[PDB]
């Protein structure tokens, strides 16, 4: 069997809490009242959720209202009580009410409103002042959930709301995150392909927030190296493949070996032997007004096959490249 | 939306 | 991979 | 509305 694993930091916070903090299950919804909002325009669709821009008819508040689509109310009920754990978290969408049509049942989540960037718009003018800026903006939500025990489980460019204008981010998406209970084993089936830690791509379930730190990388390697998504692989397994042909298969190894992890054969096989590649090598013309020596370093202690090696986020938010944001 | 839930 | 081998 | 839409 693979080597258990505890997070280094915030590993015990839900036994430090009342179980019902973390027992979603029980969770009791507060309802409001649904005839307070009208909507005013479609902003998205989701897998399981239509999302729009409205208003509270009693009192001209904008709004977004979340549609949910028929999934398990156990699943409505862990993205409820995340949400409501974590409301007024430094740049966390901010619930304000939940509501059900009485006749058909739909339910919906009703949030702050964000006037979001194009990403496309995004990319073309940020700086790289405003890179450091936004990363720390992302650092402090993902430092307040990790320490009230939770992880995000799917960071991302889709979930990252950046209304540059008002120079406002928020993570949004709560639908994938989940609590953290030291030993307890994962589905490895979250975030998006080219988002996952190799934690998920090697199927070593008894992962941690540590996993959003991986996320917060490759988030990271796009923006400066203006190559999105960083590591683009076609499936699960070129996944890993294409993290292996930066990072290297020594430290892969060294990785597999340190948990007991098992591989499938066939895998092992296809994964092969790959030097790493320097930082530096991904530094073209086009991008090199957003690199520099602290950037990379930063960079180098995210993106580690080591989930327990990579940097918290508090951590992070010490990091040398912060310096021209915060002092 | 890559994957969906926990188990 | 298609064969179980475990321990 | 309904139909799912994609690119
Ligand atoms: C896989 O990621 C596809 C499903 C994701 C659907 C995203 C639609 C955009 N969206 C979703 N929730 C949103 C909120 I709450 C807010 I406030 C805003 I502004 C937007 I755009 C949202
Ligand atoms: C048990 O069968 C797990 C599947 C093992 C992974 C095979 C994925 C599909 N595949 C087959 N050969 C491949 C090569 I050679 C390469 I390089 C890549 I990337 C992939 I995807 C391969
Ligand atoms: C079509 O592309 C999207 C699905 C249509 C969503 C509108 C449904 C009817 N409707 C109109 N206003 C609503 C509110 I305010 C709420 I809260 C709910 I739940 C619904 I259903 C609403
Ligand atoms: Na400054």
């Amino acid at each position: 069997g693979p080597v258990p694993s505890r997070a280094r930091v915030y590993t015990d916070v839900n036994t430090h809490r009342p179980r019902e903090y973390w027992d979603y299950e029980s969770h009791v919804v507060e309802w409001g009242n649904q005839d307070d909002y009208q909507l005013v325009r479609k902003l998205g669709r989701g897998k399981y959720s239509e999302v729009f821009e409205a208003i509270n008819i009693t009192n001209n508040e904008k709004v977004v209202v979340k549609i949910l689509k028929p999934v398990k109310k156990k699943k409505i009920k862990r993205e409820i009580k995340i949400l409501e754990n974590l409301r007024g978290g430094p740049n966390i969408i901010t619930l304000a009410d939940i509501v059900k049509d009485p006749v058909s049942r739909t339910p919906a989540l009703v949030f702050e409103h964000v006037n979001n960037t194009d990403f496309k718009q995004l990319y073309q003018t940020l700086t790289d002042y405003d890179i450091r800026f936004y990363m720390y903006e992302i650092l402090k939500a993902l430092d307040y959930c990790h320490s009230m025990g939770i992880m995000h489980r799917d960071v991302k460019p889709h979930n990252v709301m950046i209304d540059h204008e008002h120079r406002k981010l928020r993570l949004i998406d709560w639908g994938l995150a989940e609590f953290y209970h030291p030993g307890q084993e994962y589905n490895v089936r979250v975030a998006s392909r080219y988002f996952k830690g190799p934690e998920l791509l090697v199927d070593y379930q008894m992962y941690d927030y540590s996993l959003d730190m991986w996320s917060l990388g490759c988030m990271l390697a796009s923006m400066i190296f203006r190559k999105e998504p960083f590591f683009h692989g076609h499936d699960n397994y070129d996944q890993l493949v294409r993290i292996a042909k930066v990072l290297g298969t020594e430290d892969l190894y060294d990785y597999i070996d340190k948990y007991n992890i098992e591989l499938d054969p066939r895998f092992n096989d296809i994964l092969g032997r790959h030097s790493r590649k320097r930082w530096e090598r991904f530094v073209h013309s086009e991008n090199q007004h957003l690199v520099s020596p602290e950037a990379l370093d930063f960079l180098d202690k995210l993106l580690r096959y080591d989930h327990q090696s990579r940097l918290t986020a508090r951590e992070a938010m010490e990091h040398p490249y912060f310096y021209t944001v915060v002092k | 939306x890559d994957d969906d839930d926990d188990k």
